[PDB]
């Protein structure tokens, strides 16, 4: 699961190991800079100190002119010029080793993850169909996405980090055994828990995310499966059920939130208080040795900062070990990838090329079977023998595998017996590419690139001019509607052919198979839902061109099967018939039967969302208005301490003074450890529960709405659980956190300023000049260490689509063999973002070493001015240490804090759109229970001159005016094609969509007026697809009735009558038997069983089916039906399905054509009227 | 500037007892704060100046338990109790708080206490070699005496003489505990010629009659 | 172990220009003042100045503005005065003593120096002049006889005065020297008994080491002379 640190490495140019070295370099030398700042920091407020003390004893005697006292601040004056020239080489140092080091860093990183990125790709893109059977489609382009940055973020920038903050920490020790040894001892015995706290400190800053998102793990499961089953949920009405599940789960998501944010505040505060009792006891112990005299002052400072900064950078060297870790676990599967070779190299030209191609099919004792399910064998060995010009068609139900045979001939996979052979040598042999581009073929269900269609044509090969195109467009027929839409070459096909018709796409499918000039020619259904004289026409121009190369037609329609040359039927997988169209007639086979058959608005009105909640947040004003005024205390104890140790007084009163100081140092601590608790405890509660009652509260409302409101492109199910997982936990950060941070950094920097104001004020004005630079440099590193940006790679991705839709349209280019094509529109698709991406690793080490040497030449222009004023005797020593440490340190602060806090902007248009989902009333209500009520009923439906066209397809009409008339018991089927809306009249009855026109009489009473949920109450459905929750099966039967006590003796009932108390029965915890999502543990035909149980218990008086046998028995469709036949009396029945055996015994009969009604009636008569329903009846029969 | 006045400028100890000396100034030396700075060191003969008290009341440390001073205002006081025969030097006390002529003090030596005697005292005339060199130089030596102050006086042919004596005093015995000092009177050598009478007084505390010793130079 | 210590005896010539070194030992010499103090022969002491020890930093007292100088040495840690034109009124013993430069004033001058000696003088290296003395003639009042040598007119200090090679330490006085216009004089006695002398010889034996001079005097009686 990991790879060794030699192998992560392995893609890298000469340069990047030249820039991996400077970078390190450059990171060492700009790491020892910090603790060489604090050595001149030392020598300078030892210079201050010892002429200070000087001074006294000049000043009473008095009557010494002027030349004394300027000597002795002259002094002072001249020396601190040469003290600020080694502030500023230090600062100019840095400035240029820090620039190089991020930058090189960064430019290794950019080079070596592009060339990780196009050899991924390479890679999987000679990968097997198999291979994307077998492990995913989705879960690859996540693969892509996740380890490409998460070797971004783990070999980018971190290593360079990782080694200034190495470079730091030794330095750091160097300085602080080399100036006084005697206090670095005392700071390493304390030094261990240091850097635990600051390992901590930094841990829980770097993630601060994901405990919230492992929080709603839990409860976003009865979210994404109440949103994807929405209609068939709001069809039954189990709002409520769904609805309190959902707050039980929330409540327990909601307490361990409260548990870690009351164990987050408490570790940072532990933090704080061990930071400040390090203080306590460092100048406890430095003012002993001072007044032992034996150190200086200088001494003291310089050991201790030099110390503690070497410790704390120690500790902040921790996320970096962790951001590698997951580079190496995440690189591990890209390796896997492009590491293993397969035996069919698409790519080798070691393969064998034919030149006198001659279409000629041997296929000996071929068995296969797929290595996605290898324990059924669908083929048992098939013998073929295919001449030129041959056209053979190969008839069979589905299940025999013609798509298998299809699949089999392009090799896209091998067998595992015999040998196929194409004119004399075995494809084992020779070349894959050479043999894939001259077999034309056409698939079941086409896939069509979404550029224009000039392109899509052109996706055959590569050189073919427009009259080509012509040539083969209109001996496609598909040239009237490119005449009647505009651009007629410039039209951009939408997603997965949406744009077009089906008859139009699958005609130019066989324009975009016909330009490659094949030599053999396979279709696969070529005309499922294509009309008469298209189909002619198509067939017509297959005929045009049959007669150089040899062709396989497989198809359900038998018109364009009897021209033919050969026609053989498959039988569970072998190939049993053989001869012409008479031979099979006088063989009378199964073939005989069938021819014998067929003769932004928001404006902090989110406040409003939180009135309910006021004193959480009295409690946190007033914790952030403490919490925020500890930079200043501690700038005034610090300061008075080193004003203490300039000026001279007795022993005494210095040991008292310092006494006192270093205990103030430890009641700051625990002042601070207990207002920090308090007020992230209290900030996390009301954020925590504003997240629950919101949660709650969208909820509901998205559950109130439409199914039209439902099948919208912009709510989708994604979307929507976006709105709710993402977006609903981003409304604390618009007002907690904000006025939080707002007050925290007011209590920060005002009263620092005003002290700073009321002390020195020349120095005050001079550093107001150069504060916002040093606040920048606060708030520029603290992003840098945790997350700065993230939307280069949403800009790659967007660029990168291409990826996707190669890698979900797969299976048409592995016939095309266009993938180097594929490949190169990919390698010239990344260059933009690859200049975005080096221009933003100058730009960004540029900003960086600006904002890292100011905070340098801060220092030496304040202290050069604060060395002016002290001679000129404008202030003291005390109040430029006072003025200097609390605008710096707060400016710092204010950095540090301000960038800790979540955006707002962003916070406050996710807010706006949740108010959106709130406020939003659907035009139906599913709560209100006004309209019509009458006590009774009859059970007669009549549909009349009813029209309706969907809302996300407007210009496509599916319907154009039926009409009905459904009395008591009347078993009505209703046949037609694929989409011709079978499922429409199911949505118009269920009150899912209301119709534009029409009139629709429920027993003498429209549904427009009656109670919305009455109807939804009386009749029970099964759906098209089984969909059941996470449960077990007495749930999922127990969902039926609803605002009822369920009995279990009807639980038993329903499961009898529709036999599926046998494997209820059978399973171990049988009626608490644990199911998983949309019942993928059990099988399909038992999940179907327990979709007619769970319709079962609703006793409907209407009672509609659709598609009631999809995957089931023959046993077992008896069984599910002499339940139904029992209870058809009394509920009007309405079934829809393909199989004709519930059709048959049914009452009356209405087949469908593009929407219009054709044929009504009873059976027999349309039986003895010829229509279209007896080409519907002549299916499969005799 | 402030001037301390040690008083005693000799304090005859005895061996096993109690002794005092005093410092006092010339200005108050009461601070600003409530504290009083006057420091009492011991200076051995020969070695370094040791400190002994600082800040009056207070001690320094590795000086054992005897000493202690007390006093305050203007008036100072040092107390070694039970002395023994390693505390003989001189002590001498700092400061001015009023800083910087930053003033000292003069010192006190200690002694031993013997009773008191009397000095054997013996007159000696210019010899004869220097007799022959042109210069006299009469000498009068005076031993085994205490305590030490004693007056020497010259007298010629019944005049004194102030000019051209020289006094040099011994320091105090460690066996006997006594004293000894010497007078030479040198003058030319014909100023020897022309005076007959010379006599050496001296006028001790522990005797009325100063003991007189006198020659002639004529008379042998 | 805190110790400072100075250089040995100087013995300058007048108008001359000399050097002496406090060197201090067994603490961080980086913080304490040096203070210079004079004391001088049979008189208070007197402060001359003090030297900042961490840059250099002086400052004098307004007698000895600009006849001293103090330097410092931070590599071997040391601390110098030097004075230009001396007088014969600069010839003392002079002491250094630290203290410390963050409660200064506050505190006393912990530690002290041995103290050098400055002997300002101008002569020339001389013999000395001994004359032996001996009791006035005629009368005896006792067993008890007095005798004793002086030495008159030497340069410079020290001169062993020792009777009869050492041979006698029971009376032996040696009184320490006067100056007398740039000259030196030092005398001693010794009391015998009446029997030994003038029976027996005894003998004064100045031993001067700067001239390498050895002078043995026999006291004689002053008889009828
Ligand atoms: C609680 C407390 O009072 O002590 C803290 C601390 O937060 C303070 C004092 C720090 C601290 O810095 C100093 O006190 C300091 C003193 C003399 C000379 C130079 C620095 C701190 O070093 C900074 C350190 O914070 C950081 O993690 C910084 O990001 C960083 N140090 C920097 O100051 C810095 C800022 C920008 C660019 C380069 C450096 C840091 C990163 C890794 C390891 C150590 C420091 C911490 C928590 C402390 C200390 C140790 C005192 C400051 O930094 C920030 C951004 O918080 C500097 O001004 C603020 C004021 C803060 O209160
Ligand atoms: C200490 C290591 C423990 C902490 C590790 C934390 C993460 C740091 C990553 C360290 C690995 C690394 O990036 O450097 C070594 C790496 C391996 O060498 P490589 O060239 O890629 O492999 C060739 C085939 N053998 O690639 C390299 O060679 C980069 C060379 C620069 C790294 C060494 C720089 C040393 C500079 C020290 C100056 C003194
Ligand atoms: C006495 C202590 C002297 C001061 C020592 C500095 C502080 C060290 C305490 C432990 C630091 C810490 O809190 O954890 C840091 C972190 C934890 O280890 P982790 O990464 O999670 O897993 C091990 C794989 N590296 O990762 C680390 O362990 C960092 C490892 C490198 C830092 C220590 C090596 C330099 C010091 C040598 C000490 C021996
Ligand atoms: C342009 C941005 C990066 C700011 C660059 C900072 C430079 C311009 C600043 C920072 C430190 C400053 C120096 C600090 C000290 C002094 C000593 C003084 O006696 C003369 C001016 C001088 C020499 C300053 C000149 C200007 C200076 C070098
Ligand atoms: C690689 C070179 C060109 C970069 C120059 C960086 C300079 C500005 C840095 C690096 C070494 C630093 C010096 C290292 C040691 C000390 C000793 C200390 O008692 C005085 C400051 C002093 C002298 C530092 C002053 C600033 C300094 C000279
Ligand atoms: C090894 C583990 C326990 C941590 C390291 C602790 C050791 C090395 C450190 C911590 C505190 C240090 C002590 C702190 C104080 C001083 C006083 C000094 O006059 C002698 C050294 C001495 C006594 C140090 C000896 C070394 C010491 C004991
Ligand atoms: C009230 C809000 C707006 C700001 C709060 C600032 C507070 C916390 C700051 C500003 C003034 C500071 C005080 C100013 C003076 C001193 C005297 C010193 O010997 C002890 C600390 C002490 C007492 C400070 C403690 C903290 C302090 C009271
Ligand atoms: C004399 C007194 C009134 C001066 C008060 C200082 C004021 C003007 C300064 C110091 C602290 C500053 C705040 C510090 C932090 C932020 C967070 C940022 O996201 C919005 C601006 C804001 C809120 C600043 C606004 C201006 C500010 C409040
Ligand atoms: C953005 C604001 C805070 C900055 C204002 C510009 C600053 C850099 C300028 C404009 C006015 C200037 C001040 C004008 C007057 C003087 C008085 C003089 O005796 C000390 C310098 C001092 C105090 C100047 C310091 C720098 C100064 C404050
Ligand atoms: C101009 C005079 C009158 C007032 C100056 C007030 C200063 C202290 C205020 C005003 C503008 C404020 C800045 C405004 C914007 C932000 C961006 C934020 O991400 C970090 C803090 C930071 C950088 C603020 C720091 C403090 C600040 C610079
Ligand atoms: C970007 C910032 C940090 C650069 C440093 C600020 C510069 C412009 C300021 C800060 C302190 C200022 C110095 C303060 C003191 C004096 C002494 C005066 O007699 C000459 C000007 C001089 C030498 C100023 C020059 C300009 C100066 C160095
Ligand atoms: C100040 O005092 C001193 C002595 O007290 C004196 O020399 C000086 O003239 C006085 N005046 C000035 C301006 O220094
Ligand atoms: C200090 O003041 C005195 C006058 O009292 C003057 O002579 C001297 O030059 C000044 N400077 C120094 C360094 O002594």
């Amino acid at each position: 699961p990991t790879v060794s640190v030699f192998s992560m490495f392995r893609y890298s140019n000469w340069l990047d190991k030249l820039y991996m070295v400077v970078g390190t370099l450059a990171a060492i030398i700009h790491g020892a800079g910090l603790p060489l700042m604090m050595l001149v920091f030392g020598e300078m407020t030892d210079i201050f100190a010892n002429a200070g003390n000087l001074e006294d004893l000049m000043s009473n005697i008095t009557n010494r002119s002027d030349i004394n006292d300027t000597g002795f601040f002259m002094n002072l004056e001249e020396d601190m010029t040469r003290y600020a020239y080694y502030y500023s080489g230090i600062g100019a140092g840095v400035l240029v080793a820090a620039y190089i080091q991020v930058s090189f860093w960064c430019l290794a990183a950019g080079r070596q993850i592009h060339k990780i990125r196009k050899q991924f790709f390479h890679a999987i893109m000679r990968q097997e169909i198999g291979w994307f059977d077998v492990h995913d489609v989705g879960e690859l382009n996540t693969r892509l996405t996740d380890d490409v940055s998460k070797i971004n973020e783990g070999i980018g920038d971190k290593i360079g980090m990782f080694f200034q903050s190495m470079a730091t920490f030794f330095t750091g020790f160097i300085v602080g055994f080399t100036r006084g040894w005697k206090l670095t001892l005392v700071i390493l015995a304390i030094s261990p828990v240091l850097g635990l706290s600051a390992a901590v400190w930094a841990k829980i800053l770097s993630s601060f995310t994901d405990k919230e998102l492992l929080a709603y793990a839990k409860a976003g499961a009865v979210a994404e499966e109440v949103l994807a089953a929405i209609r068939t949920v709001i069809a039954f009405g189990g709002q409520k059920k769904e609805l309190e599940r959902y707050n039980k789960n929330l409540e327990e998501a909601k307490r361990i939130g409260i548990k870690k944010a009351i164990t987050a505040n408490i570790s940072i505060g532990a933090a704080f208080l061990l930071i400040y009792a390090s203080y306590a006891l460092a100048f406890w112990y430095g003012t002993t040795l001072v007044l032992s005299g034996e150190y200086s002052i200088g001494q003291v400072l310089t050991v201790f900062f030099s110390v503690l900064i070497g410790a704390f950078s120690v500790g902040q060297a921790s996320p970096s070990i962790e951001a590698f870790a997951n580079a190496r676990g995440a690189a591990y599967e890209i390796f896997k990838i492009i590491d293993n070779k397969p035996s069919i190299d698409s790519y080798s030209k070691s393969g064998h090329k034919p030149d006198n191609i001659k279409g000629n099919l041997e296929f000996r004792n071929v068995h296969f079977s797929y290595p996605s399910r290898k324990e059924v064998k669908i083929l048992k060995g098939l013998n073929l023998k295919v001449q030129s010009g041959q056209t053979v068609a190969l008839v069979g139900n589905s299940g025999c595998g013609k798509s298998t045979t299809v699949q089999l001939m392009q090799r896209l996979y091998d067998p595992t017996e015999g040998m196929v052979s194409v004119d004399g040598q075995d494809i084992r042999t020779i070349n894959v590419r050479f043999l894939r581009e001259i077999i034309g073929v056409v698939s079941q269900e086409p896939v069509l690139f979404a550029t224009t269609i000039a392109e899509n044509i052109r996706y055959g090969r590569e050189n073919v001019t427009m009259d080509e195109i012509e040539k083969a467009v209109k001996e496609a027929n598909a040239y009237d509607f490119i005449m009647k839409l505009p651009h007629k070459f410039d039209t951009l096909v939408g997603e997965r052919g949406a744009q077009l018709s089906g008859g139009q796409k699958q005609r130019i499918a066989i324009a975009r198979a016909l330009v490659r000039n094949p030599k053999i020619l396979l279709l696969d259904e070529a005309t499922s839902a294509l009309d008469t004289e298209s189909e002619a026409v198509v067939q017509v121009a297959l005929d045009k061109a049959r007669k150089g190369r040899t062709t396989i037609v497989i198809a359900h329609r038998l018109s364009t099967v009897r021209n033919a040359d050969v026609i053989a039927g498959f039988d569970d997988g072998v190939i049993v018939e053989k001869g012409n169209h008479d031979e099979l007639m006088k063989e009378k086979g199964i073939y005989f039967k069938l021819v014998t058959m067929q003769t932004p608005v928001s404006f902090w009105r989110i406040m409003k969302l939180n009135l309910t909640e006021w004193p959480y947040f009295v409690v946190g004003v007033f914790c952030a208005i403490i919490n925020g005024g500890l930079q200043p205390a501690f700038a005034i104890i610090f300061s008075k301490i080193i004003g203490v140790f300039t000026r001279i007084d007795d022993p005494e009163t210095k040991r008292q003074n310092s006494n006192l100081f270093s205990l103030l140092f430890l009641a700051l601590g625990i002042i601070s450890f207990i207002t920090f608790f308090l007020q992230g405890f209290t900030f996390g509660k009301a954020g925590e529960i504003l997240t629950k009652r919101l949660r709650y509260m969208v909820f509901r409302s998205m559950l109130r709405q439409d199914v039209s409101w439902f099948d919208d492109p912009k709510n989708t199910t994604g979307a929507l659980t976006t709105r709710l997982a993402n977006d609903a936990a981003q409304v604390k950060g618009a007002i907690g956190s904000r006025l939080a941070v707002i007050t925290q950094n007011i209590a920060n920097l005002g009263t620092g300023i005003i002290i700073s104001f009321i002390y020195g004020w020349q120095l005050t004005l001079l550093l107001l000049a150069i504060v916002p630079i040093i606040a920048i440099a606060g708030v520029v590193e603290m992003k840098m260490l945790s997350g700065q940006a993230l939307k280069d790679k949403k800009e790659l991705e967007g660029a990168g689509k291409i990826a996707t839709e190669a890698i979900e349209n797969f299976r048409t280019v592995v016939s095309l063999t266009q993938e180097q094509k594929f490949e190169h529109m990919y390698a010239q698709s990344l260059q933009v973002p690859y200049r975005n991406s080096l221009r933003k690793a100058h730009i960004f080490g540029i900003t960086f070493s600006f904002t890292q040497a100011m905070m340098y030449f801060s220092y030496a222009g304040c202290f050069r001015f604060g060395a002016y004023l002290v001679a000129h005797k404008l202030m003291s020593f005390e109040d430029v240490l006072l003025v200097f440490s609390a605008v710096v340190f707060g400016a710092m602060a204010v950095g540090q804090v301000s960038s800790f806090a979540p955006d707002y902007a962003k916070a406050k248009i996710s807010a706006a759109h949740i108010i959106m989902i709130i406020e939003k009333t659907p035009l139906i209500d599913s709560y209100s229970t006004e309209g019509l009520m009458p006590n009774t009923l009859e059970g007669n439906v009549t549909f009349g001159e009813v029209v309706f066209n969907y809302p996300t397809r407007p210009d496509i009409p599916v319907l154009q005016g039926l009409s009905l008339e459904v009395k008591k018991g009347q078993t009505l089927a209703l046949v037609g094609s694929s989409g011709c809306g079978k499922s429409t009249v199911v949505q118009l009855l269920e009150r899912f969509y209301d119709p534009l026109a029409g009139k629709v009489l429920l027993d003498g009473k429209e549904i427009k007026r009656l109670n919305v949920q009455w109807l939804r109450a009386h009749l029970g459905i099964v759906s098209q697809e089984p969909i059941l929750f996470d449960c077990s099966i007495a749930e999922n039967i127990a969902y039926g009735d609803n605002s009822r006590v369920v009995s279990q003796e009807e639980i038993v009932r329903a499961a009898k009558e529709a036999n599926i108390h046998a494997f209820i029965e059978s399973l171990p915890n049988k009626y608490s038997t644990k199911v998983g999502d949309k019942g993928t543990q059990l099988s399909g035909g038992q999940k179907q069983r327990i979709a007619i149980a769970r319709a079962l218990v609703r006793q409907p008086h209407i009672l509609l089916l659709d598609e009631a046998t999809s995957a089931l028995d023959t046993e077992s469709e008896k069984v599910v039906q002499e339940a139904l036949d029992k209870a058809r009396e009394g509920r009007t029945c309405i079934v829809i399905a393909h199989r004709l055996s519930t059709i048959q015994n049914a009452d009356l009969i209405v087949v469908f054509q593009n929407g219009r009604v054709k044929e009504h009636g009873t059976h027999q008569q349309l039986l003895a009227q010829k229509g279209i329903y007896f080409s519907m009846v002549s299916v499969q029969a005799g | 500037q402030v001037v301390m006045t040690q008083s005693p400028l000799s304090l005859p100890v005895s061996l096993g007892d109690q002794a005092s000396i005093s410092c006092r100034s010339s200005q108050s030396l009461l601070h600003s704060n409530g504290n009083t700075y006057l420091h009492w060191y011991l200076q051995k003969p020969g070695q370094s100046p040791k400190l002994l008290i600082y800040k009056v009341s207070n001690r320094f440390s590795g000086v054992p338990d005897r000493f202690s001073g007390s006093g305050s205002g203007t008036d100072f006081t040092l107390k070694i109790s039970r002395v023994e025969a390693e505390d003989l030097g001189v002590y001498f006390c700092s400061q001015s708080t009023h800083i910087p002529p930053w003033t000292f003090g003069g010192g006190t030596k200690l002694d031993i206490k013997r009773a008191d005697a009397a000095p054997t005292v013996s007159i000696f005339p210019p010899s004869s070699e220097q007799l022959t060199s042109g210069g006299l130089s009469v000498v009068c030596f005076l031993n085994n005496f205490y305590p030490k102050d004693i007056n020497v006086k010259w007298k010629i042919d019944g005049s004194e003489r102030q000019n051209g004596v020289l006094n040099s005093w011994t320091d105090q015995d460690s066996k006997d505990s006594t004293y000894s000092m010497s007078s030479t009177l040198t003058l030319t050598k014909d100023e020897y010629e022309r005076h007959n009478s010379y006599t050496c007084e001296a006028t001790h505390k522990t005797s009325t009659s100063p003991i007189v010793k006198s020659f002639n130079r004529n008379e042998c | 172990e805190v110790q400072l210590q100075e250089s040995g005896p100087e013995l300058v010539k007048t108008g001359a220009s000399v050097k002496i070194s406090c060197k201090a030992s067994g603490y961080s010499f980086s913080n304490y003042y040096i203070h210079w103090v004079k004391q001088s022969h049979g008189k208070s002491l007197e402060w001359i100045g003090f030297i900042s020890c961490y840059n250099g930093a002086t400052f004098y007292n307004q007698k000895f503005k600009g006849k001293a100088t103090f330097t410092v040495d931070n590599s071997s840690s040391t601390a110098y005065m030097k004075f230009n034109s001396l007088t014969f009124e600069d010839s003392a013993v002079y002491y250094c003593a630290r203290l410390p430069i963050q409660f200064g004033n506050f505190y006393p001058m912990d530690y002290w120096g041995q103290g050098t000696t400055v002997t300002v003088s101008s002569a020339k290296t001389t013999a000395p002049s001994v004359y032996p003395l001996a009791p006035v003639c005629g009368d005896t009042t006792g067993s008890s006889v007095t005798l004793g040598c002086l030495v008159k007119g030497y340069f410079p200090e020290p001169v062993t005065l020792t009777w009869n090679s050492g041979s006698l330490s029971s009376g032996v006085h040696t009184f320490p020297a006067v100056l007398q216009s740039d000259l030196y004089t030092l005398s001693s006695s010794v009391t015998v008994t009446s029997s030994t002398w003038p029976s027996q010889s005894i003998t004064c034996n100045v031993a001067h080491p700067a001239s390498s001079t050895k002078v043995d005097k026999k006291i004689e009686p002053r008889g009828p002379t």
